[PDB]
């Protein structure tokens, strides 16, 4: 068995920059008579399989940009990445194959550091055919902003409640480089039809004001 | 996986039409070669039947084989039957590396005329009863053929064990066969009854003996 | 066409022997070999079959692995290589050229004869009976002599055969008299066992 | 041991793939042979062996012995070139190509430049090397062995076993059988250089059972294709069956065989009928490396043989299985051309 | 272009056993040698197996050793693996990559990946979502719901793949036993509701496949 221990877990940089990913074997992957590195890095995009980058921890795959550049030998190696851009915010992935077993890394997330941009909250009332199951779920779409830092708070009928709330927050854009998140006011049938104003209020920077959007009946 | 039943003992007049059966127990016999074999004792077996009928050159036409998918069985029928045809007969089937044989049904030429077995009985000397020990002697001379069967009784009743017989052998123009009975000293003198039959092709010659005899 | 057997002899149990079987005349590595066996006083028994070269043999289990089938080409001559001998295995042995097309054997050669048994060499015990005849209980090996009045009587010898009843040979020879000269004259029974240089005599008197 | 052709104790016809064999002549032109060669017969030339197509040779001349002067040659299986060379006194020798992949594993100081491909120590995994082999083929390797047991050993219970394992210069070489068996079979090297081990396991891949032959056996399960099959168990007593393959090609890597549930007739496939006509396959076929194998599904019966190479008659041979009374002819028909 | 396409995704109660395969294509499969690789729902990959060019060695780690069988079909240019007595650790998302073969060593980086089937292990039988639009006068948003289902995944898509501009999908949330997760889709004012869009919902384990428009 081999560790691979690679920092940092997490990392937020600007667009046009360099960043240094780095990672460690626990044993040496340095031949003798070879004079190589058998260590392997991979990009894993949100959403999609991961991507061999650079072979023999230096050589690059056809098809990779060349401002991917990574070094090292023997315990430590590190990417570099010349010139940050808006399409390569992947998990990279540190891949030892010196010995059996081949094990990866702990993987080095981009987040991205994005101009301030303000949340576009909408909610939606509960559908009929859904009230005939039984059930009644309110959900407030909040997406396209920036930072990933916010809170949604649900008001009914004025008072507020925390039972039973779904939070779902997704992953950076490739073309806009944003966040966004939902939620969902679980309730029954029977509770649902005795309020009539259902409002949820979010608390992003850009604004003072909690962003509220409500309906009524 | 099968069996070839063949009889014990046939005996025939010279110029007779004999067939000879095998019997097979399972499976039918048209799927496996049987071949006939004549082994005269003293000799080397020799082969007159192969591939269900046909025969060896140097084998006269009196020899013939027959199947029967009826009775399941080949047959030899050796017809004009000659002084030299007193020999075994056997019969050979093989099958996947099995190379199965008959029971060699022993053939007899009857050149001399119909013979009873004359018997002759012999008690213990004294000096086996000495060593605590007792054996009985049957005598079975001058008969022919030799499709004979010994059975040995005390009291009526058939003893079993203790018992040996020699097949009946060569020495004067007619077969001789000769039976043993081993006994115990207490054992001779408990019953007082002990005979010898011969089956002897229906006849069933037989002799007696006594402990109550003549002495000094 | 011609089978030369060799071997053969007396041999006790665990004891091991080969037999060996020389060809003649045909194209030997063209033709299946066997060997069959007969046990005195039974029916036939195949015991080995090996092919023209050697690709496939066959045995019964009953010698499964105590015997070896085995053949030469260069000097044309079959083998049985038998292990761990058993009482059962008396009997006269016999090799055998086989057709495998037809399933049977046109050649068959003399067969020597195999004795298994764990007998030792002893001398008989006589018993005199009263026609009188004599006793010859317990000998081995065979065979034995026995004669009247050390061949004075010459008409009346009827000696029987012998049989085996726990590994030793037994027989009886009995000689028919005339009424008149016993129990008059001095009858004598002689008996002798050349193997182990002995010479028993006994008087018949009831 | 290897060929040899004798004139002091007719025509010395020679031709196959030389592994390191030593071609013995005893004693003549042109000039001094195995550096003067008859290469263009008609014109009546003579082309010095340097000038040849043969990477690796190497020829000698002994006069130690009284009474003759012997020239032999050996001929390495490096030869990218069908090479015909001739040297009366006759004596023609064609040095053929081998058809199969050469996998060269030099592990020694000297700079092996013969051949370009080749593996080293930068190929194996914690000092692990795991070969695969087609199904007829040839391993080579360059190193030094400790105690010398090597390529003839195997550590799944089951032993890796080769037409020829030769064993010249420091170079050890195994020769893949055309056909083994077994589903696992293994073989370890377990070689040293530059103070490191190094254990080179070698394996066959999957082989190709596409055998040229007839399957009469009664069983789906087999481990082993025939281009033609049939079940015997059904047909007349009084029924000859006839399973006849053909092969017309100029090249041959072809396996010729059957799977017979009885018994086989003659000792196939070293005896056939031509067609009690029982001749001998290599002298019908008249070629010298013809690999042999056998098999046996429980009752079943596999017998085969492996042709690899050009063939110089039309040759028609036949076997005969037998199951009971019924019967199953087969023929192979190997054309030359 | 190379292309390595798997399946095989289902649920399997701890103990059962399921087989996997890869087909591949656009290059010469004997060629190259294949293996195995999972990645856990944390995001932490694990090399499964590795097969030889011609399935004659195969290696596993201490993990699934003896558990898992990998196996390819050179004949058909497909890669397998046949799981066994799975536990609940082994729910992951299982890769079937392509060895390089450039210098011609048994263990090498992953040329190519392929998309990828992900498997479950649970005692709950699979039940399927239901499927709640979500309607609403500029830049209008739209939405559609998926709720009560079992196990993961399930796709989502708008208009046959039509739209994809400016489109979300949230991700499952795990429900008490159950799953549950949303989409929204932005669009033109002018577009809806003059014209049609369909939420095209698809969950693999079950066949579903609802087609619910707004
Ligand atoms: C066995 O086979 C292997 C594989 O073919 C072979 O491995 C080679 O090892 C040597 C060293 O032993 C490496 O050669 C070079 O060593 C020098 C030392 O100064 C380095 O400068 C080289 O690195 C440069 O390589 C490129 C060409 O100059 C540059 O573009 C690059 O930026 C580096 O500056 C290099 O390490 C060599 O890397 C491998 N072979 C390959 C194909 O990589 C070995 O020699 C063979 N023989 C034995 C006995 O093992
Ligand atoms: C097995 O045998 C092989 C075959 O020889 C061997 O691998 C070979 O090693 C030699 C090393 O001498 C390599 O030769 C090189 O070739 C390149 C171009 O072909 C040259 O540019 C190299 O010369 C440079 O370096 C020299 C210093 O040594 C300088 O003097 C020179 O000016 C150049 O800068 C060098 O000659 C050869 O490429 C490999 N490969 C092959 C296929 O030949 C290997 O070492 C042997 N041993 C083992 C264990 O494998």
């Amino acid at each position: 068995d081999i560790v691979m221990s690679q920092s940092p877990s997490s990392l937020a940089v600007s667009v046009g920059e360099k960043v240094t990913m780095s990672c460690k074997s626990s044993q040496s992957l340095f031949y003798s008579s070879n004079q190589k590195n058998y260590l392997a890095w991979y990009q894993q995009k949100p959403g999609q399989s991961p991507k061999l980058l650079i072979y023999w921890a230096s050589t690059r795959e056809s098809g990779v940009p060349d401002r991917f550049t990574g070094s090292g030998s023997g315990t430590d190696f590190t990417l570099t990445i010349s010139s940050v851009k808006a399409e390569d915010l992947a998990v990279y992935y540190c891949q030892q194959y010196y010995s059996y077993p081949p094990t990866f890394g702990g993987g080095t997330k981009l987040e991205i550091k994005r101009a301030d941009a303000a949340p576009t909250v909408s909610i939606f009332p509960p559908s009929s055919e859904q009230l005939t199951s039984g059930g009644a779920s309110v959900v407030c779409f909040l997406n396209n902003f920036y930072p990933k830092d916010i809170n949604v708070k649900w008001k009914i009928d004025g008072s507020e409640r925390q039972n039973g709330v779904l939070n779902s927050w997704t992953d950076q854009d490739s073309k806009d480089s944003t966040y966004s998140m939902s939620s969902t006011l679980t309730l029954t049938k029977d509770e649902y039809e005795r309020h009539n104003s259902y409002t949820c209020e979010a608390t992003h920077k850009t604004s003072t004001s909690p962003i509220v959007k409500s309906f009524n009946r | 996986q099968f069996v070839l039943s063949q009889p014990n003992s046939v005996s025939t007049n010279l110029g007779s039409t004999v067939k000879l059966s095998c019997k097979r127990s399972t499976g039918n016999i048209g799927s496996n070669y049987v071949s006939w074999y004549q082994h005269h004792e003293g000799r080397s077996p020799t082969t007159m039947i192969y591939r269900d009928d046909q025969r060896p050159d140097g084998v006269p036409d009196r020899f013939s084989g027959s199947i029967d998918r009826s009775s399941n069985s080949a047959l030899l029928t050796i017809d004009n039957v000659q002084t030299e045809d007193e020999a075994a007969y056997f019969c050979h089937s093989y099958s996947t590396g099995m190379y199965i044989f008959g029971g060699g049904t022993k053939l007899t030429v009857l050149g001399q005329p119909k013979s009873t077995p004359t018997l002759t009985m012999f008690p213990p000397s004294p000096e086996e009863l000495q060593e605590n020990k007792a054996t009985l002697v049957c005598l079975i001379s001058n008969f022919s053929p030799s499709g004979v069967t010994v059975a040995w009784k005390a009291n009526g009743t058939p003893i079993t064990q203790g018992v040996d017989t020699s097949n009946p052998t060569k020495e004067d123009n007619k077969y001789m066969a000769s039976s043993f009975l081993h006994l115990t000293s207490d054992q001779w003198r408990s019953h007082n009854s002990f005979t010898c039959q011969v089956t002897h092709e229906g006849n069933t010659v037989e002799k007696t003996v006594s402990p109550t005899e003549c002495v000094a | 066409v011609q089978l030369v057997e060799s071997g053969g002899g007396l041999l006790q149990p665990g004891r091991s022997l080969k037999l060996s079987c020389v060809a003649s005349g045909f194209t030997f590595n063209n033709y299946w070999m066997s060997w069959i066996r007969q046990a005195p006083g039974k029916g036939l028994e195949w015991i080995a079959s090996i092919s023209n070269i050697g690709g496939t043999i066959y045995y019964p289990d009953s010698v499964k692995g105590r015997f070896t089938i085995s053949r030469d080409s260069a000097q044309n001559t079959l083998y049985l290589q038998m292990n761990s001998l058993r009482s059962e295995d008396t009997a006269t042995y016999y090799c055998t050229r086989d057709l495998r097309m037809s399933d049977y054997f046109d050649y068959w050669g003399q067969g020597v004869m195999v004795t298994v048994s764990s007998a030792e060499t002893t001398a008989p015990s006589v018993y005199p009976l009263a026609t009188l005849g004599c006793l010859v209980k317990g000998y081995f090996p065979e065979p034995v002599t026995v004669t009247w009045n050390s061949g004075a009587l010459s008409s009346g010898v009827h000696t029987f055969p012998a049989v085996l009843q726990s590994g030793l040979y037994t027989l009886t020879s009995s000689v028919t008299v005339p009424s008149s000269t016993w129990p008059s004259q001095t009858v004598t029974c002689n008996v002798a066992h050349p193997a182990s240089s002995t010479k028993v005599d006994k008087k018949i008197v009831p | 041991i290897g060929y040899k052709c004798n004139f002091s104790n007719i025509f010395c016809t020679i031709h196959s793939y030389f592994i390191y064999d030593k071609i013995r002549l005893i004693i003549i032109l042109p000039e001094k042979c195995f550096q003067k060669v008859y290469t263009d017969y008609e014109n009546r030339v003579e082309t010095d062996i340097s000038e040849l197509g043969l990477i690796e040779y190497e020829i000698e001349e002994n006069d130690t012995n009284p009474n003759y002067n012997e020239r032999t040659i050996t001929i390495s299986p490096f030869s990218p070139k069908d090479i015909e060379f001739f040297c009366f006194c006759m004596v023609h020798v064609r040095v053929l190509k081998y058809p199969h992949n050469i996998l060269f594993t030099n592990l020694t100081n000297d700079l092996f430049t013969y051949l370009p491909k080749t593996y080293n120590e930068s190929n194996f995994v914690s000092n692990v090397l795991e070969v695969e082999l087609n199904d007829g083929e040839l391993f080579v390797l360059a190193c030094e062995l400790i105690n010398k047991k090597c390529f003839q050993e195997g550590k799944e219970k089951a032993l890796y076993k080769s037409n020829k394992i030769i064993y010249h210069k420091n170079l050890t070489i195994f020769k893949a059988p055309f056909y083994v068996t077994s589903k696992d079979v293994n073989t370890e090297c377990t070689c040293k250089f530059k103070n490191n081990n190094y254990k080179i396991v070698l394996k066959p891949k999957y082989e190709k059972k596409v055998i040229h032959g007839c399957n009469f056996s009664s069983n789906v399960s087999s481990k082993h294709t025939f281009t033609d099959s049939l079940d015997i168990s059904l047909v007349d007593d009084s029924a000859h069956i006839s399973c006849n393959v053909h092969l017309s090609e100029p090249k041959y890597n072809h396996l010729v065989g059957l799977n017979c549930p009885g018994d086989i007739i003659p000792d196939c496939f070293f005896q056939v009928y031509q067609p009690s006509n029982i001749v001998y396959l290599d002298s019908q076929i008249n070629i010298g490396d013809i690999e042999y194998y056998e098999d046996a599904e429980g009752d079943d019966k596999i017998k085969l043989f492996g042709i690899v190479g050009s063939i110089p008659k039309t040759t028609s041979f036949t076997c005969i299985c037998k199951k009971d009374k019924k019967s199953a002819y087969m023929t192979v028909t190997i054309d030359s051309a | 272009e190379v292309m390595l396409v798997e399946s095989g995704g289902d649920l399997v109660k701890p103990g059962g056993s399921l087989k996997v395969s890869c087909a591949a294509s656009g290059f010469t499969f004997s060629n190259y040698a294949m293996s195995w690789v999972r990645q856990t729902p944390e995001k932490r990959l694990e090399w499964v197996a590795t097969i030889s060019s011609g399935a004659s060695y195969t290696h596993y780690p201490d993990s699934v050793k003896g558990r898992f069988t990998i196996s390819r079909d050179n004949a058909k240019n497909t890669l397998y693996l046949q799981m066994s007595s799975l536990r609940s650790e082994d729910t992951a998302m299982y890769y079937c990559g392509r060895q390089v073969n450039r210098h011609d060593r048994a263990l090498d980086a992953m040329d190519y990946w392929g998309q990828g089937t992900s498997v479950t292990v649970s005692p709950a039988k699979t039940t399927p979502p239901s499927v709640y639009p979500l309607a609403p006068n500029s830049m209008v948003t739209l939405g559609c719901l998926v709720k009560g289902y079992f196990p993961e995944p399930v796709t989502v898509t708008w208009n046959s793949g039509s739209l994809s501009s400016g489109v979300h999908t949230f991700p499952a949330v795990l429900q008490s036993d159950l799953y549950t997760l949303s989409s929204s889709v932005t669009v033109p004012s002018s577009t809806w509701p003059s014209e049609t869009v369909t939420c095209n919902v698809a969950h693999p384990a079950s066949s579903t496949k609802v087609d619910k428009k707004i």
